[PDB]
């Protein structure tokens, strides 16, 4: 949308549950499980490519 | 709210225009400009609990903390009706001291 803005990416991942209607402290509480979880389901793909 | 169908940027509005077999649209949009660089944090710490933005993000103008709207920099100071509470702070990574300001009890002088 127009220059690129950094921003660190629990807190972009933190606006991305709001934008589902989460409040952002439950991704805050809960970023070590949220990451485990991310990280099993892409190594799953690659197993079933 | 779809990405680039309207235009390049935040759409505000589009007009039409008839050409001879079509038509043309003429797409306003919303483009930002002149950013600045600052150092941040998810939630804020105070008497044991942790303060997480309403709407907006946490940032640090090198000595002091603000919210500010994450489209348009607009700076204030943390108060009680700027943020909201949940837990204590021993569990957000980055969390940051400062104090978060009430404005009932130096009211109540
Ligand atoms: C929410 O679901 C997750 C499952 O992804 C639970 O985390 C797992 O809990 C089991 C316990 O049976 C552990 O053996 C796993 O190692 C956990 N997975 C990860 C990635 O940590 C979690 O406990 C559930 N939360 C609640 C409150 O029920
Ligand atoms: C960050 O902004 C603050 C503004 O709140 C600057 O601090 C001073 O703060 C006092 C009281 O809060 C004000 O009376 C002053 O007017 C503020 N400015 C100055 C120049 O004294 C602070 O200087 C800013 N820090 C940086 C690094 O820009
Ligand atoms: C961001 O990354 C830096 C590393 O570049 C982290 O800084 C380290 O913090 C640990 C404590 O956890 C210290 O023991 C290291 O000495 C620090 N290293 C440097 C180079 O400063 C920083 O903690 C990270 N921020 C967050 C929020 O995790
Ligand atoms: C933010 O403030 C808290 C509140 O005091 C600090 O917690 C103290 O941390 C030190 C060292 O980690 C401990 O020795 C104290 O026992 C803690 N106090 C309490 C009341 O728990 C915390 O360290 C501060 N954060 C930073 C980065 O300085
Ligand atoms: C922000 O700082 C980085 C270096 O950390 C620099 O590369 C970038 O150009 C700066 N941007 C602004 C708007 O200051």
């Amino acid at each position: 949308a127009g220059a690129a803005l950094q921003i660190p990416f629990a807190m972009q991942m933190a606006y991305r549950f709001n934008g589902i209607g989460v409040t952002q402290n439950v991704l805050y509480e809960n970023q070590k499980l949220i990451a485990n979880q991310f990280n099993s389901a892409i190594g799953k793909i690659q197993d079933s490519l | 709210k779809r990405v680039d169908f309207c235009g390049k940027g935040y759409h505000l509005m589009s007009f039409p225009q008839s050409a001879p077999h079509g038509v043309v649209f003429l797409h306003v949009t919303y483009v930002p400009a002149q950013e600045k660089n600052f150092t941040t944090a998810p939630a804020i710490c105070h008497d044991g609990k942790a303060h997480f933005p309403r709407e907006g993000v946490f940032v640090s103008n090198g000595t002091h903390w603000f919210v500010t709207q994450r489209n348009f920099y607009e700076p204030q100071i943390i108060t009680t009706d700027n943020t909201f509470v949940s837990g204590n702070c021993d569990v957000v990574i980055g969390i940051v001291n400062n104090t978060v300001y009430d404005p009932l009890q130096p009211e109540l002088d």
